[PDB]
């Protein structure tokens, strides 16, 4: 096995940003290697063969180049079409590929609106409770997501879930669920979820009390 | 098309001496030496097994212990030749050459040991 | 040059499956074609490749024992079986072709498949519970999309109308090996009273379609 380490992990830029991949192979595989770009439900596409060789039907904004064990990616001017992840294939012997890069489109910090959804009647009939978080429209990412009931910091047993990047204005949603009985819930009183952001310079509460 | 050609595809060796079985591959300008895979395979045995330049001797047949060969520095011209030293009664028969340079493609060639 | 895969399949632990993969392009006998393994939220891996007319395949020394490797020339298609299934098998399964100019390896990989996706577990097929949440200048609405097997859920809201404004989550499997999903929508406080909002779950594994009115 010939390993290829990729980095940085994630890079994150805005469109009309020059981009930077880089590959190194654990030894020399000579010029034999090649860049695909990955779609999220997709197969991957040759973007430069033979190390320096862009494949035709491919935008001249992308090139790649090196030989041995050090090579790197480039896009000239980030198009809103070019955020994927890349990965990295060498030949010269077995084929190995690499973790891939995931590129992000950088935007500017936006607050998270946040909401908070009781188990409606319908499943607490059936014996079981959920309690759901929602984080709408944030940039970036990161988020911390807290649940308290009745003033106890809950411990470990929430679901989280983050969406990919919004096709149009480039921003994340967050849903964090707390599923207890309908047993366990109705022993309580007041559900509470503490959110924190960039965007919030002061950690915003949604709660209800039961 | 892709095609692999024998010079002979009749040999007739005789007993206790080296042998070399010539196989051609088309190469047009420098042999990309990954590209390169080699089969010298007789019948159910396996002699050699060559991919990435490297021999996988895991699987040669033991008939072939530090006996057949093939030679390196004719690969370079589109020759691929496996050299059986010692011949014997035994390496009579019919082996086959696959290659795969770009797309690939076998051959036979019928060996014929004459005895003392 | 063209490459089309076999459906997605759901085998429970321990039991075996074969992919199918065919080749509408270039010669099929003469050229490698290979198989690889994408892991959920990981890597490529490459598990094996076989030239059909040289008819014996290559390996990788992880998928050496479960993987076999087998290609009919007489139907220009390969199949790749993986015995003994198990749990972290699950994966998205690709056969791809080298392009004949990017030299280096006959293994290497450029023309794919569309992807078969495996999925291994015990779980047996169940539709989803759906479940309203209650609404909140702007308010948010949603559905809780909960215990379905397997994967996927599609979500469409007032019959495909609404569209903007409205986030899916990704699904999220739990403990109890069963999916579950939330899907949400934003609009205008005002629209409450006015608009129906109404919430489409389809399961096609399990043929269930599903209709959720969500209300204050």
């Amino acid at each position: 096995e010939i390993v290829l380490t990729q980095s940085p992990a994630t890079l994150s830029l805005s469109p009309g940003e020059r981009a930077t991949l880089s590959c190194r192979a654990s030894q020399s595989v000579s010029s034999y290697l090649a860049w695909y770009q990955q779609k999220p439900g997709q197969a991957p596409r040759l973007l430069i063969y033979d190390a320096s060789n862009r494949a035709t039907g491919i935008p001249a904004r992308f090139s790649g180049s090196g030989s041995g064990t050090d090579f790197t990616l480039t896009i000239s001017s980030l198009e809103p079409e070019d955020f994927a992840v890349y990965y990295c294939q060498q030949r010269s012997n077995w084929p190995t590929f690499g973790q891939g890069t995931k590129v992000e489109i950088k935007r500017t910090v936006a607050a998270p609106s946040v909401f908070i959804f009781p188990p409606s009647d319908e499943q607490l009939k059936s014996g079981t409770a959920s309690v759901v978080c929602l984080l709408n429209n944030f940039y970036p990412r990161e988020a911390k997501v807290q649940w308290k009931v009745d003033n106890a910091l809950q411990s470990g047993n929430s679901q989280e879930s983050v969406t990919e990047q919004d096709s149009k204005d480039s921003t994340y949603s967050l849903s964090s669920t707390l599923t207890l009985s309908k047993a366990d819930y109705e022993k309580h009183k007041v559900y509470a979820c503490e959110v924190t952001h960039q965007g919030l310079s002061s950690p915003v509460t949604k709660s209800f009390n039961r | 098309a892709f095609t692999v050609t024998v010079p002979k595809d009749l040999y007739v060796v005789e007993y206790g001496s080296n042998m070399t079985i010539e196989c051609k591959f088309p190469v047009e300008k420098q042999l990309d030496l990954a590209a390169l895979i080699v089969y010298w395979e007789m019948e159910d045995k396996n002699i050699i097994q060559f991919v990435h330049g490297e021999e996988d001797l895991k699987v040669q047949h033991s008939s072939y212990r530090q006996r057949a060969r093939l030679l390196k520095d004719q690969l370079s011209l589109g020759n691929a030749a496996l050299q059986i030293t010692d011949v014997k009664l035994q390496d009579a028969g019919v082996y086959r050459c696959m290659i795969s340079y770009g797309g690939a493609d076998y051959k036979r060639i019928t060996v014929k040991v004459n005895a003392p | 040059v063209q490459l089309v895969q076999s459906g997605a399949e759901v085998k429970k632990p321990g039991s075996s499956v074969k992919v199918s993969c065919k080749t509408s392009g270039d010669t099929f006998s003469t050229y490698a074609i290979s198989w690889v393994r994408q892991a959920p939220g990981q890597g490529l891996e490459w598990m094996g490749g076989i030239i059909p007319i040289f008819g014996k395949a290559h390996y990788a020394q992880k998928f050496q024992g479960r993987v076999t490797i087998t290609a009919d020339e007489s139907t220009s298609t390969a199949y790749m079986e993986l015995s003994s299934l198990r749990s972290e098998d699950t994966a998205v399964y690709f056969c791809a072709r080298k392009f004949h100019f990017v030299s280096g390896s006959p293994f290497g990989m450029d023309v794919w498949g569309q992807g078969t996706t495996v999925t291994v577990s015990s779980a047996s097929t169940k539709g989803p519970s759906v479940f309203p949440l209650a609404p909140s200048g702007t308010a948010a609405l949603g559905c809780l999309v909960k215990d379905y097997f397997p994967e996927p859920v599609t979500v469409s809201w007032n019959s495909g109308a609404l569209t903007s404004g409205v986030h899916t989550f990704p699904a999220v499997l739990q403990s109890s090996g069963l999916y579950s999903l939330s899907s949400v929508v934003t609009v205008p406080s005002s629209s409450l009273g006015t608009q129906t909002y109404i919430c489409n779950v389809n399961h096609k594994p399990s043929n269930t379609k599903v209709d959720k009115k969500v209300e204050p």
